[PDB]
């Protein structure tokens, strides 16, 4: 009884835990009251509990710094135990320790313990390690003395003592400055798949003992460089306690024939005597390049003996390898069956959200000026990994240390706690490393759940209502589908003129469904077909059924039918190579996957009739250039973000916009508003946007699309009924 | 108890201001003239 | 296996190979199995090297001296029978083989029954569904579809009771039962391994599924049955049994479910060609796999091989313009070549279809090949109603709703057509009754309206053209 387990925590406060409701009424302690955590070799720790609407019941969350004071790890169970007879305390000594207090000198209590403990009302235990944050410099501390016993709530009108050399870190302590799951931005939901497959088989190696059942012992992780595959592998050894071992192709390639499978032989050897282990291999592709790709012996010794060390695995107990490449298809198809590297997990590119997130992760010790939004960051660096938002925080910091610390310091190692919390990073820094950073993978498709909802989108509104009955009744009403017999449709087709808001129809509803979109462009399916990669199609689809629940949108579907000719062409029909994967990849899909495929043209006239069978993209969907009311919906939802004057006639401009698509009502608006802030801008050398602006706006922004090409979409759609 | 309720309400504090649009717009112009003026002179 | 030899230097590979069958026979009787063969013993076309060909010698002469040791047998696996030195094909060596391939809906069943032997199901748990659901998967993937809702139930529960020590007591697995949501989950988790692979089966249509074509059902009874039921009156007669059939008519009509249906009812694997395959061996040059579909058919015996869409080749040439040649291409001549190759008493009954029998190759219809020939016109009006009827058994249908009436009014629909409004009227019925919780059955007004939204997919045109070339053939 009380037993909870350790899990990860959402509030990173030194002092917090939080549980489920029904956990705090069986144990009979309430919000803000103190309890006691008792985990492994003797050792407890005091905090207060909180709740959320996170917590599962069985779990209690808690962030590293608990974890490492009761010598527990993640998987683990405590006791919990309420306390209400904690009082303050009188006296307490804390005191740095060494690992940290390396090129750093001056008061470090002023800097960062008083700021700690100032106002902050913390229950604290003797023994107990926290990390104190700022300056650049995270430094933690050890309560050594404290007069109540053994635990205590530091006050304000408390005495907080520092006197003394640093404490060297003990034996029995990790630093907690070490890499962890806190230090992994984006990329969450993969890290959690990864954590289930591997932090059971390592933290209980018991239960995988006695019950009839396989551990993972590989997985492959892909993706750009930079993104995070390396400090996956890591974090996880970190958290675990698995002992990591690293191996990268291109070292040992560099052996001489005999060295390479010697190494590599040991590397397995010494796993299983140090297990439980884990093997992290980079570059796999390099080490184990497609046998049918080379030409040289030991290329194709080596991939021979990666795969019998794999197979031996059945025999080293308690070792599970990953590996890392660039491609998932780029290595050798042997190791990929069952056994081996039977799992696998796409890392990918992290999104907005992820990368505001590592901007944070990378800011944690940065003291930040007012001005600084690393939001507005995360959404210029498009193209940026983690690699890359990681340089841009160290390039800001060193910028403003330059500024001013460097006008102020010696050339040295040390410098005084007092300078260094003095020195804060201003968005001008930011920027300027932004210049100075360039993307490293800016070409390679990123797939995200889209911020697009259905308040994005004027006009349409019965299009918005059917796809939410294409997408989401299936799954949300399933005994109804079943009881009459319905076969539910796998993905629409859009046609119409361009510019209407079909990629946000898309978006909207993989938004509302928290379900990732990816984004398929003609560009690639055009290269495909010329680049005789059609095996490209089935990567496609794949990215789908792990990207899920996802929408699968194929853009462009004429490009196929074009590249045979179009408006000309031989005498045949739209059939080629890569439809025929693409419609046999459908075919092979369920929809109990939560992928639903969404298609869009520009030319209906000419896409292959088979994309349109029962099974397939059955539904079509016409979407004509806005009407009335829909052009004034459409302006009215782009100035949703800014003040509108009184004198501007949404209305007058939507009845001129006749033949304007969403598109070309859009770029009228944001160069209103362009307008309206250069003004705003000159003022300073205005509130709202005059009816100026868009009359001004009216003079520069067309139609996309002409009389002639309306007519054609319209009699296309009047010839299908 | 009380003490235990003052220290959470100092947890909360920080938990909460540390963990809680025409501002971008505002930014985004402030910079487009500076270039500008950079560029002129 | 292969890797554990061709890791081995050369000289270490031939004597650890050589070693092995030393083993078996000194322990004999035994068996040796090689695994991932075609790594060991690759198509001499794939290697040039001095050392990968020695290999191969060696192998070689060990399963010719299986001559004298005696009470030893070599079993070797592959992923294709054609990817390994043909020589080791030779009479005697691995002359015999046997094709696994994948199991079907109920080898499926079979096999999670046999992996959940040890485990406790709850009593929500129904392996048929998952075994129906589980389609392109192997036994593999439904061990590890096992493990992986077992291992769900256990965290679940196993770290809740906190049971951290080197034993489990046996009253905690005793009362640990894994759920038909647990199942589900890994299936989404899952993912087969033989998504790709080519399905062969009993398909599971019945003739009850088929609306109309009473004397097509009859004929393909005399086709496919009476060969095989009453061999012995075929000689007294002098009676040589037709090889397949030839269907044509409007498309959507049932031409699949016919070819499926009487595989079906003669419990004959079912497989199943379909155009885009056609064009992928026609647009690739690669007609060589033709020879290995019919070669499939002719393990698989008794089977039925169905070829859909035989025009879809002759349409991508262009169809009604291409250029000035014939019918005649890559991958049809091929299949010409095979069923006139094809043994009478190798129970392979051939079935195609075409939509366009003005540009098939008139070769295919001389005896041996598909010389029978059944139209397959749009349904009657006693079939659609039928059909409608086939098409609503799974779903509740209101007593308002006039079959006869839809039928009548439905005369230039196919049987693809009237399942359309079926499912017209089916979507909007599931539309109504979500509504009404915010309805038990299909009513007359959801017909009503799925009318005036379907339309015939075959226009007078065709049908005109149809009804033409099957007067033509008297
Ligand atoms: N997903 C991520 N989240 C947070 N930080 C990341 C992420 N990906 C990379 N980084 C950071 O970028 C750097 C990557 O360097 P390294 O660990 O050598 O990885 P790589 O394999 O890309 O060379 C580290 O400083 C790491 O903290
Ligand atoms: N109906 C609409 N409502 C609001 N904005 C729209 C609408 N249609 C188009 N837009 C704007 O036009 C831009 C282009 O839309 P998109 O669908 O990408 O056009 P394309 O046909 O080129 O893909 C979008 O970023 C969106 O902001
Ligand atoms: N006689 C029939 N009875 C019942 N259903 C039919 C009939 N004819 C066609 N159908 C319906 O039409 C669909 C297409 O049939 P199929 O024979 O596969 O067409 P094709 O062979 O031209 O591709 C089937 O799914 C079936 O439901």
């Amino acid at each position: 009884p009380n037993r909870l387990i350790v899990d990860e925590a959402i509030n990173e406060d030194n002092s917090v835990v939080s549980l489920s409701q029904p956990k705090m009424d069986e144990l009979q302690l309430f919000r803000g009251d103190t309890v006691l955590l008792k985990g492994k070799k003797r050792r407890e720790a005091v905090c207060i509990v909180l709740s959320d609407d996170t917590c599962s019941d069985e779990k209690i969350r808690m962030n590293r710094v608990v974890r490492n004071n009761l010598r527990v790890r993640l998987g683990d169970v405590i006791s919990i135990q309420p306390c209400p007879d904690v009082k303050y305390g009188k006296r307490i000594h804390v005191l740095p320790i060494d690992d940290t207090v390396e090129g750093i000198t001056g008061n470090l209590f002023e800097v960062y313990l008083k700021p700690y403990f100032l106002e902050a009302y913390r229950p604290i235990r003797k023994g107990d390690i926290f990390l104190v944050r700022g300056g650049m410099r995270a430094v933690e501390f050890k309560v050594v003395e404290t007069d109540p016993s053994p635990y205590c709530i530091v006050a304000p009108d408390t005495v907080i003592h520092c006197e003394g050399e640093p404490i060297k870190r003990e034996d029995e302590e990790e630093s907690l400055n070490e890499v962890g799951y806190d230090d992994i931005g984006g990329c969450r939901k993969q890290l959690a798949q990864i954590k289930e497959m591997v932090e059971l088989p390592l933290r209980h190696p018991a239960l995988f003992k006695a019950i009839g059942v396989k551990p993972p012992r590989g997985i492959l992780l892909y993706g750009p460089p930079g993104t995070g595959k390396t400090l996956i592998a890591r974090a996880v050894a970190n958290e675990t306690g698995a002992f990591f071992f690293l191996i990268n192709g291109p070292e040992i390639m560099s052996k001489l024939a005999g060295e390479s499978e010697s190494n590599l032989r040991k590397a397995f050897e010494e796993a299983e005597k140090n297990a439980p282990a884990i093997i992290f291999i980079d570059e796999l592709d390099a080490i184990a390049p497609k046998r049918e790709k080379t030409h040289g012996e030991v290329e194709r010794r080596i991939v021979s003996q990666l795969l019998t060390l794999m197979d031996g695995l059945k025999q080293r107990a308690h070792v599970i390898v990953m590996a890392a490449t660039n491609r998932p298809n780029s290595i050798d198809p042997a190791l990929r069956r069952f056994g081996r590297f039977d799992r696998e997990v796409d890392i990918g590119i992290p999104d907005a959200t992820g990368r505001l997130e590592i901007l944070q992760i990378h800011t944690k010790n940065m003291k930040l000026a007012d001005d600084v939004d690393l939001e507005q960051v995360a959404n210029e660096t498009h193209g940026h990994v983690g690699a890359d938002l990681a340089a841009l925080c160290s390039e800001a910091a060193l910028q403003a240390i330059r500024k001013k610390m460097d006008l102020i310091d010696l050339e040295d190692e040390t410098i005084d706690a007092e300078v260094m919390n003095s020195l804060a990073v201003t968005m001008d820094d930011f920027r300027w490393a932004l210049s100075q950073s360039n993307p490293s993978a800016l070409r390679e498709t990123v797939v995200e759940v889209p911020q697009v909802t259905w308040e994005d989108i004027g006009g349409l509104e019965d299009v918005k209502r059917e796809l939410q009955e294409l997408v989401q009744y299936p799954v949300e009403h399933p005994d109804k589908f079943l009881k009459f017999g319905m076969t539910p449709s796998k993905g629409v087709l859009f046609y119409g003129p361009p510019g209407c808001g079909k990629t946000l129809l898309a978006k909207a509803i993989a938004n509302e469904c928290q379900a990732n979109f990816i984004s398929i462009k003609g560009p690639e399916l055009l290269t495909m077909w010329f680049g005789e990669s059609e095996a490209n199609v089935r990567e496609i689809f794949d990215k789908a059924r792990q990207a899920a629940p996802c929408v699968l949108f194929f853009d462009e579907l004429d490009s196929i039918a074009k590249a045979r000719g179009g408006n000309i062409g031989d005498g045949g029909g739209a059939a080629d190579r890569v439809i025929n994967q693409i419609l046999t990849e459908m075919d092979g899909m369920s929809t109990k996957k939560n992928v639903f495929i969404i298609g869009a043209t520009n030319r209906p006239d000419i896409i292959d009739p088979a994309i349109l069978r029962p099974g397939r993209l059955d539904q079509l969907i016409y979407i004509p250039l806005p009407d009335e009311k829909s052009r004034v919906a459409i302006l009215k939802a782009n100035l949703r973000k800014s003040p509108v004057a009184k004198d501007v006639d949404l209305e007058f401009l939507a009845k001129m916009t006749n033949g304007f698509s969403g598109a070309d009502l859009t770029e009228i608006c944001q160069r209103a508003c362009k307008l309206a802030i250069r003004e705003s801008i000159e003022s300073e050398i205005v509130p709202e946007i005059r009816r100026d602006h868009f009359e001004e706006a009216m003079r520069f922004a067309r139609r996309s699309v002409s009389d002639n090409d309306i007519r054609k979409y319209e009699m296309f759609a009047q010839t299908l009924q | 108890t009380n003490e235990a309720q003052m220290a959470a309400a100092a947890a909360l504090a920080r938990l909460e201001q540390k963990q809680s649009t025409s501002q971008d717009t505002i930014r985004n112009q402030v910079r487009k003239e500076l270039q500008a003026e950079a560029t002129v002179s």
